[PDB]
């Protein structure tokens, strides 16, 4: 029966129920005859310890791919690995909503997006200069002075050929 | 209230872990198929980027995120229902909140990528588009935005549908009351009638059954001895284990290919609807559409995009 | 009045076209990736001839030479089922991709009918801005349009009012809102400032004054 | 106390005789990893080094002192031993077996030894210059690749690239897990199952080769099968969090 460990991804074998994941404390009440939980997709979610009637979650270990945010060799040579949708605990490091980002420092300033990352984060090599990762600002934040009786009709124009 | 899907769940199934997870025999048997798994990944990543492209083509048609002045002298029109409320931590207006309340994991093999445009950013683009519609009228999509009063916007917006501009300047009070009562009726309908957003629960539903059916394919026998790779490896001698894992790989790869093919067909469908929404914003929000029965039954004045989960609402 | 300047901007944009083609590798991103998609589609179609697909090898002659026909037949059965499935996948992907290509082809035909053979009024259909015309310039497995559009650049803040009551009769602008430079009031269209002297020719009377919101008193010239 | 230097882009050879032009054909086989430690040896006061998956040998012999090798697994006067002699510009290979002494070495004080044999099975005879000889046994074939490049530098390896064309095929067919050279700066490396992205020029000469799992940009290039990687974010591969050890739980003790 050995020992039980929380918040660390590990195999588990509960009364013949095998699998992999990380066990976390949960506040889901179980009926005395109900042993293990379930989700909508017929996927195990909560398991109770047979020794102590404590309700424990089951969570994916990390999943996520390994993205590589790099500028072109025309400009630079440095990398910035994004580990998609993982907490920055198992894996300088600036945690994002989209995942655990490595090699770029968060920038408190917001600029135009150049290399989209995920969940609003964008990277760039320019400011020495190094790869960054900030919260994207779509264009300069404008506030047109909406008026009771005033207009801004153009006096000149341009004729582009896209 | 026209309801249109724009994007979808940007699922990017990793085929390798979807099928063979901690299984040397499954890995060595899937290596034979080669380009199938890689092509599935490439197609799914193309889908994932293309919902993003749809999202910028729909919402990100505005150069600069505008902000409505706190004073709102609209001449009668009450926009507090759709203009964002600073009180909420996320600046999604009351009706958008109703949308999200109306519409109701990622650990089997099907890790969903978060949208590049998070919900707050989607709401901010919609607020910018609607603020351009009010303040700048329509020129904010056809060059730089141009300050123009809302009542003077009708000086051309009635003229779009062949109704003279004087209708507003002689009937503004009742037109404003009619619009406010109408939008309140949409409020009550979304509060009580669940079929108003039919197309958005449609898209999110068939996405839900797509994901759920795919993940229960993992539980399908497919003609093998079972659907547990670990049990097959533990029990069977390798000569039969390889054959049964081959049955599983054929079945599960066929299931995943079918899933991604239906997803490509549905992605072309959602691309049709997303170009439809882009055209309805450009013609219809960022202008005034002349296409009859395009922005709803009857001659059309303007539209107000209202971000909704995995879609847009006009 | 500014035809020569129009020609200047047109030729300048044409000159920028060569720079966009040369300095930028993503200027023709769509056509390049379509030709690509086709290229690696045919390429992977070739590679599945090398994929074992669960067979002993990818050489039918090798299979037949190695083993007796009673089992070789089953080997090529599995291999050929794999190859047929690969070709079915390729043809279904080709059908969906060609459906996308057909949507783009009808879109291009619409842009040429409304936009080359006409002047499309659908916003953001023939480029960003008020569209003027287009020029088809074929590229392999595609086409290129040169969307000549109109985009205002420089603005100026003026004062507006929907109506004018000279003799107690309202006066609304036929096209182009009322504007003023600070002292006198003028009429100009939305997309280019060009003042008019406010006369009865550009105004039509509709209703009284107290019903109009934002109306200001003004003087109307009498022709 | 061997010194450890950077190998730079050394250890790339033509895997097979098929000719390719202007193609970035990637391949995976027993290769010397990029930027790996090299165990520099010298003759002061001659152990057995592991064969491992492959053996990389380089030397700088202006006066041609390093010309011999003794390979084998047991060397108990029962197994055949590789023996290479380069005398009078002639390459001599023989696999005869002779008894060894307490300290078997070649008369090399400051500027050969061979007794009778027991079993012989295979007979074959054919600074300024840097000579490279990778050693490996694939499918029972012992292979040697050679490349002599004229340079003027002795302190360390140059910062460049050069291919390693092959010379001979040796079909011994005998498993080898150890080796030992016989004797002025020469290096020793080790081959590992790596993966490269080769680049053939118009004439079929490998102008540059990049590892796959060296750095994130190396992995991006290996995935894209290209050297010039433009801007953007590229999905290279996945990553797993392995279970720590195990967790097994069952009811126990119960009442008595
Ligand atoms: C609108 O802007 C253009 C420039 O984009 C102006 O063209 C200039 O005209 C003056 C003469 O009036 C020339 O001296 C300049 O050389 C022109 N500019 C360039 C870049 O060549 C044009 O005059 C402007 N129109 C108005 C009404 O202001
Ligand atoms: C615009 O409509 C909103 C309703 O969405 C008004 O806000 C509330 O209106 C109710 C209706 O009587 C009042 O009881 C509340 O006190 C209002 N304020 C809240 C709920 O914070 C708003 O007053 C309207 N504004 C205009 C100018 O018509
Ligand atoms: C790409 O390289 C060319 C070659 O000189 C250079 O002119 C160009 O500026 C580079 N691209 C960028 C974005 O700097
Ligand atoms: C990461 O884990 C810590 C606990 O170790 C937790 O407090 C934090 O919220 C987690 N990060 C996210 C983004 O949930
Ligand atoms: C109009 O623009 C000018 C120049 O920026 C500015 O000084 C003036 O205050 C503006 N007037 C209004 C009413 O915004
Ligand atoms: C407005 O234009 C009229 C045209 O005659 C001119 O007399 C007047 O000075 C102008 N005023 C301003 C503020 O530009
Ligand atoms: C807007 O302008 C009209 C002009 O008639 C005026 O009556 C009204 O008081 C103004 N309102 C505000 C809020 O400035
Ligand atoms: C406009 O002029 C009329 C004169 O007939 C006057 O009665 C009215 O009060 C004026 N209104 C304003 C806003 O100046
Ligand atoms: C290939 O050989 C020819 C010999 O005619 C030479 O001209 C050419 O430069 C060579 N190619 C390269 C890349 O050096």
């Amino acid at each position: 029966s050995t020992n039980l460990v929380k918040n660390k991804c590990v195999n588990f074998n509960f009364n013949g129920l095998t699998g992999t994941g990380v066990l976390t404390e949960s506040n889901k009440k179980f009926l005395p005859f109900q042993q293990f939980g379930r989700d909508i997709a017929d996927t195990t979610d909560a398991v109770r310890d047979p020794q102590t009637l404590e309700i424990l979650d089951i969570t994916p270990c990390s999943f996520g791919g390994v993205s590589v945010i790099t500028p072109g060799t025309n400009t630079s040579n440095q990398v910035a690995v994004l580990y998609q949708g993982v907490n920055c605990t198992e894996v300088n490091v600036f945690q994002t909503r989209a995942g655990c980002l490595i090699g770029a420092e968060h920038v408190n300033n917001s600029y135009e997006c150049d290399i989209p990352i995920g969940a609003g984060i964008c990277a760039s090599y320019q400011t020495s200069q190094s790869i960054i990762a900030y919260t994207m600002s779509l264009g300069a934040e404008n506030s047109v002075a909406y008026s009771n009786n005033s207009i801004a009709i153009p006096t000149n124009f341009t004729i582009s050929v896209t | 209230t026209e309801i249109l899907p724009v994007s979808m769940t940007k699922t990017s199934v990793d085929c390798t872990m979807y099928i063979c997870g901690d299984s040397t025999e499954c890995s060595n048997l899937l290596l034979q198929y080669g380009s199938f798994c890689t092509q599935l990944n490439r197609a799914l990543t193309g889908i994932a980027v293309e919902q993003d492209k749809n999202t910028q083509e729909v919402f990100a048609q505005v150069k600069q995120i505008y902000k409505t002045p706190p004073i709102k002298d609209f001449g009668g029109f009450n926009f507090s229902q759709i203009l964002p409320d600073p009180s909420k931590p996320s600046k999604r207006s009351f009706i958008e909140d109703l949308l999200f309340n109306k519409v109701t994991q990622k650990f089997n093999g099907l890790t969903v990528l978060p949208p590049l445009l998070t919900d707050e950013m989607i709401a901010q683009y919609t607020s910018a588009l609607l603020a351009g519609t009010i303040t700048s009228g329509w020129t904010f999509g056809a060059g730089a935005a141009l300050q123009i009063p809302f009542a003077m916007q009708m000086a051309y917006r009635f003229n779009g549908i062949g109704v003279t501009q004087n209708v507003l300047y002689e009937n503004q009070k009742l037109i404003a009351n009619q619009f406010n009562s109408a939008i309140g009726k949409i409020q009550d309908s979304l509060s009580s009638t669940a079929s108003a957003l039919g197309k958005l629960q449609n898209v999110v539903n068939q996405n839900a059954q797509a994901l759920n059916t795919l993940v229960k394919q993992l539980s399908s026998n497919f003609g093998a001895i079972s659907s547990v790779l670990n049990d097959i490896l533990s029990r069977l001698d390798p000569p039969e284990a390889e054959v049964q894992i081959d049955r599983l790989i054929t079945g599960r790869l066929q299931s995943l290919q079918t899933y991604v093919t239906q997803q490509l067909i549905r992605a072309a469908e959602i691309r049709a609807s997303a170009n439809l929404a882009a055209t309805k914003m450009s013609e219809c929000v960022l202008g005034q559409s002349k296409r009859v029965d395009f922005c709803g039954k009857g001659y059309h004045l303007m539209s107000f995009p209202q971000s909704a989960p995995h879609g847009v609402v006009f | 009045e500014n035809q020569k300047l129009i020609a200047n901007q047109f030729n300048s944009a044409i000159g920028k076209i060569q720079d966009s083609l040369s300095s930028t590798a993503s200027a023709l991103g769509k056509l390049q990736n379509v030709v690509n998609q086709n290229a690696q589609a045919l390429n992977t179609l070739v590679k599945q001839l090398s994929s074992n697909f669960g067979a002993i090898s990818s050489v039918l002659n090798d299979i037949l030479s190695r083993l007796d026909p009673p089992e070789a037949e089953v080997q090529i059965d599995r291999l050929i089922t794999g190859r047929l499935q690969s070709l079915q996948t390729y043809v279904t992907q080709q059908l969906i991709r060609a459906a996308e290509i057909r949507a783009s082809a009808n879109l291009a035909a619409t842009k040429m009918s409304e936009c080359v053979l006409g002047q499309s009024k659908r916003v953001d259909f023939c480029g960003k801005g008020y569209h003027l015309m287009s020029f088809p310039q074929s590229a392999p497995h595609g086409v290129v349009f040169l969307h000549v559009t109109y985009v205002p650049a420089q603005e100026k803040n003026f004062t507006t009012a929907p109506a004018i009551c000279h003799d107690g009769k309202a006066h609304f602008p036929r096209e182009g809102v009322f504007v003023s430079n600070g002292t006198h009031w003028f009429v100009t269209q939305r997309n280019f400032y060009e003042p008019q002297i406010i006369t009865t020719d550009n105004t039509f009377v509709s209703g009284n004054c107290d019903v109009v919101i934002g109306i200001v008193n003004n003087t109307v010239y009498d022709p | 106390p061997p010194a450890y230097t950077n190998s730079f882009t050394r250890g790339v050879y033509y895997p097979d005789k098929v000719f390719r032009s202007s193609v970035l054909h990637s391949t995976q086989d027993l290769f010397l990893p990029f930027f790996s430690n090299v165990t520099w040896f010298h003759a002061i006061h001659n152990p057995v080094l592991p064969f491992n998956d492959g053996v990389y040998f380089a030397s700088t012999e202006k006066s041609n002192i390093i010309r011999g090798w003794i390979f084998g697994t047991t060397l108990d006067s029962k197994t055949q031993s590789l023996l290479i002699v380069n005398n009078a510009t002639n390459v001599v290979i023989k696999v005869c077996e002779f008894q060894f002494c307490n300290d078997p070495f070649l008369d090399v004080y400051y500027h050969g030894v061979y007794s009778s044999a027991n079993n012989c099975t295979f007979e074959y005879v054919s600074f300024k210059n840097l000579r490279e000889f990778v050693f490996k046994n694939i499918d029972g074939y012992f292979k040697i690749y050679s490349k002599h490049t004229p340079i003027n530098l002795v302190r360390d390896l140059p910062q460049g690239f050069s291919a390693l064309e092959p010379l001979v095929d040796l079909p011994i067919g005998i498993n080898i897990t150890r080796f030992q050279t016989l004797l002025a700066a020469y290096y020793v490396g080790y081959l590992q199952p790596r993966t490269f992205l080769l680049k053939y020029n118009e004439n079929g000469t490998i102008t540059d080769a990049v590892d796959c799992a060296l750095d994130p940009l190396s992995e991006t290039k290996c995935t894209l099968k290209s050297f010039t990687v433009e801007k953007g974010i590229y999905q290279t591969s996945n990553f797993r969090v392995q279970p720590t050890e195990s967790i097994v739980r069952f009811p126990n003790i119960t009442n008595l």
